[PDB]
């Protein structure tokens, strides 16, 4: 929900997390929920 | 040149995200024409209310192919291809596409289980099928056999034959050809498709017959022989009791040879069948592809 | 009788030593070119 | 059939035509073993 | 009956595909003159090719055809009717 | 008038066209933050309104690729398998005319000895273990960018004049002497003429084998071309009339006909490939404008 927000939206800067492996904490899905994309998308563009 | 498609009634939220998910597609136009309504948009308009199938072949060929581009907050945005320039087309057919091969238009094989991606108010959107030739080219023949084989009677093993017409395999994707027993929920019944293959297959042969019993003496030396070979092998036994023992009008002839050639530049649609799309690269997961567009 | 013979793949963490100047690279600046497929345009940065 | 049986091959001889020049153009594969704990593996042999 | 035999299978055939036939084709033209002795000469000649299509890398077989009893059947009335021509 | 000047000035205003579709003005605010070299990609940012070819990268096993990773300019087809592994896989115009019919046994032999190993081996056996030929294997294209690494990468031209880059060295289709012929009642009629391939079949008693034609004929109307072709191959047409209904193998035709695309009388040249010492005789068109059009059969 709202993906074309934290695609848009202000983001504040956060200091380096030190964690190893973000392809895989998302590809073995640690969260319930994400939304990654493998290339550009202009899903972002429409406002509806 | 582009195209506005302005819905006519409310969307929910799921069909705005189904046009979301379907945001590159073919979609047929009768019009060519800047400013088209949902009561024109796709083909449901033209097929389920009007002749089927062959007629559709027809006007699947002449309509005007226009992909999908972007949706606004309520509006579609539709791009209609120009010859010889890339485009991008996602993949809605079941079978694979790969690099290199030509795309048709096959009308869709009409089940009344699909999803009906939308259905709006005794509207539906019906899209075409991109498919390779030689998968179009295989459907075409599938039907064919099944609309003549479904009038026949008294075969026993009718149900096992339809069977192992409606199953039909192209790289390791199956497909069901949903003209079963004629269950009439769009069998399409291509009634005169095979009225007209077998007026064809009926008048060639007397006709061919009446040719070629004159003028021998010119040296053309490869047609009259040609001839007696591939009547007299099939037809082995050639015009014994005859029907009418040989009186025939200059005019009746006439008549026989334009009604059978009547028969095939109006069965043209079934003819021949032209690569709408030549795909040059195919995306990973083979969602959609990069094309070029012709014809 | 027989002879088994069996292979076996290791993992190895396998460090490396190199004089100073060793080898030298020379290289270009970064040249750009752009193709444009009607859904997305890929810019492409190549260096010899 | 009976060696196939006796150590334990099921769907014998895959062609004489087709997967002949597919198996010698490709690797023929297996399917996966449904649980597996500790790697990969595979022994050869010299009679002796 | 000879005529259409001749005429329809032989020269069209040799015309219609292996166009190097044709001086065969002159003489089987010469064959369809009424000079039967010098054309039934070289009959030989002629059935080669039918042995060539018959079967595959020519070879020479037999002048009568390729199945045996009806290979004797033919000589049997050959010989029938040149005792009783009429 | 002037001349000189408004020569000047029709030359300036094409440049200032391909400027205009190379580069985009840019109407972001522009703020003064970015490093000098985003500054000076952001004045310039490029488009791909420029080269108009239309390529294709393609990976194909290297055992395949013998004069052709060297030679760069070739049809190539697109052969699919019923492995799973590769599901295409992508053959020379010239290991295919190996085993096509028209070549004599010399240039045969001669290529074939370019062509043997294991692997091309299968392949050629695959290729006569299928059925018909034009819709198991298929055109695909015009070779330029071999990488030849361990699977050679191939670019190939789908549309437009054959070049990878820079626009410099514009290669050209390399036809075999042998292969190609121009029916036509005059060869080189008035101006550039369309080059096609034809495929046509043939039956030696037992199976079918191919034939690979290139033809070039300043007709650009296929039904004059067909109609042209039916009357240089009446004779074989007449022998697959009496084949194609004994036979039982899906085929409905003798022949098949593919435009590639326009050529230039004038750039019309003779030449040989060498590879491995092979001296072997080609016509080299020289700047092809590819335009593959449907297959149309002929019967």
């Amino acid at each position: 929900e709202n993906w074309q927000a934290t695609e848009i939206l202000p983001k504040i800067e956060a200091p380096l997390n030190i964690f190893n492996d973000i392809k895989t904490y998302t590809a073995e899905q640690l969260f319930d929920n994400l939304r990654i994309y493998f290339g550009d998308d202009p899903s972002r563009y429409n406002i509806s | 040149e582009t195209v506005y498609c302005t819905f006519d009634h409310k969307l929910s939220l799921s069909d705005i995200s189904t046009l979301c998910k379907l945001m590159n597609i073919v979609i047929p136009i009768p019009a060519h024409h800047h400013l088209i309504g949902s009561g024109n948009l796709g083909l449901y308009p033209i097929v389920s209310s009007n002749k089927d199938y062959v007629h559709i072949r027809n006007v699947l060929r002449t309509m005007v192919v226009t992909i999908l581009q972007k949706v606004e907050g309520n509006q579609l945005v539709l791009r209609k291809p120009m010859t010889g320039q890339q485009y991008a087309i996602k993949n809605t057919g079941p079978f694979p596409w790969e690099k290199g091969d030509t795309l048709t238009l096959i009308p869709p094989l009409s089940t009344h289980s699909e999803e009906k991606l939308l259905k709006l108010g005794d509207w539906e959107l019906t899209v075409p099928l991109v498919v390779p030739t030689a998968i179009a080219a295989e459907i075409n023949i599938r039907l064919l056999c099944i609309g003549l084989i479904a009038v026949h009677r008294e075969y026993n093993e009718m149900q096992t034959i339809i069977d192992e017409l409606c199953s039909i395999q192209y790289r390791d994707v199956l497909i069901k050809l949903p003209d079963i027993v004629n269950d009439k929920q769009s069998m399409y019944s291509m009634k005169t498709a095979c009225i007209s293959l077998s007026m064809i297959t009926a008048m060639a042969p007397d006709i061919v017959r009446t040719y070629i019993d004159r003028l021998t003496l010119e040296d053309h030396s490869m047609l009259l022989i040609k001839c007696q070979e591939l009547l007299s092998k099939r037809t082995t036994l050639s015009t014994q009791r005859c029907g009418q023992l040989h009186a025939t009008d200059i005019k009746d002839e006439l008549k026989k040879i334009k009604s059978v050639l009547t028969m095939i530049d109006q069965i043209n649609s079934l003819t021949n069948e032209k690569t709408y799309f030549v795909v040059c690269d195919v995306s990973a997961d083979n969602r959609m592809a990069t094309c070029i567009y012709k014809n | 009788a027989a002879t088994l013979v069996r292979t076996d793949n290791f993992d190895v963490e396998c460090l490396l030593y190199s004089s100073r100047a060793a080898t030298s690279i020379i290289l270009d600046d970064p040249t750009v070119t752009a193709e444009a497929k009607d859904i997305v345009t890929t810019y492409n940065f190549t260096q010899h | 059939t009976w060696i196939r049986h006796h150590v334990g091959i099921e769907k014998p001889n895959p062609s004489e035509g087709e997967a002949l020049n597919i198996i010698t153009f490709g690797g023929i594969n297996k399917n996966p073993p449904s649980i597996l704990l500790h790697g990969q593996q595979a022994i050869c042999e010299v009679i002796l | 009956d000879i005529t259409k035999l001749q005429n329809v299978v032989n020269e069209y055939l040799k015309s219609k595909g292996l166009n190097k036939g044709n001086f065969e084709n002159m003489f089987t033209n010469k064959e369809k003159f009424e000079s039967q002795f010098s054309d039934i000469h070289r009959a030989l000649l002629r059935l080669g090719n039918s042995i060539r299509w018959g079967s595959n890398v020519p070879i020479d077989t037999p002048y009568v055809n390729l199945t045996a009893e009806d290979s004797s059947e033919i000589e049997n009335n050959l010989q029938d009717a040149e005792k009783n021509m009429l | 008038m002037n001349s000189k000047s408004s020569a000047r000035a029709a030359i300036v205003d094409t440049v200032e066209a391909v400027k205009k579709r190379k580069y985009i003005s840019i109407e972001a605010g522009t703020l003064n933050n970015v490093v000098e070299k985003e500054r000076k990609f952001l004045k310039q940012f490029l488009s791909g309104r420029e080269n108009l070819r239309i390529a294709a990268r393609v990976f194909t096993p290297c055992e395949l690729l013998a004069p052709e990773l060297e030679n760069l300019g070739m049809l190539m087809y697109r052969f699919e398998t019923d492995v799973d592994n590769p599901k295409i896989l992508f053959v020379g115009l010239f290991f295919l005319c190996s085993n096509a019919f028209n070549v004599s046994a010399c240039v045969r032999t001669a290529l074939t000895t370019m062509y043997t190993n294991s692997m091309v081996d299968n392949v050629l056996s695959m290729i006569n273990t299928c059925k018909y030929l034009e819709d198991k294997v298929s055109l695909f294209g015009v070779t330029s960018l071999v990488s030849c690494g361990s699977s050679c990468l191939l670019s190939c031209v789908m549309q437009g004049n054959v070049y990878d880059a820079n626009k410099e060295n514009i290669h050209g289709l390399t036809v075999l002497k042998e292969i190609f012929l121009e029916p036509d009642w005059e060869p080189r009629q008035h101006s550039t003429q369309y080059v096609y391939v034809v495929h046509v079949y043939k039956e030696v008693l037992s199976k079918l084998q191919y034939g690979i034609y290139v033809v070039l004929t300043s007709f650009q109307n296929e039904d004059l071309v067909v109609d042209i072709l039916r009357q240089y191959f009446e004779k074989e047409r007449f022998l697959f009339l009496n084949y194609l209904i004994n036979s039982n193998t899906t085929l409905s035709y003798f022949g098949s006909v593919q435009r590639i695309g326009r050529c230039a009388t004038e750039d019309i040249k003779s030449g040989f490939l060498q590879y491995r010492g092979i001296t072997l005789p080609v016509i080299k068109l020289e700047n092809i404008f590819v335009d593959l059009s449907e297959k149309k059969v002929f019967v």
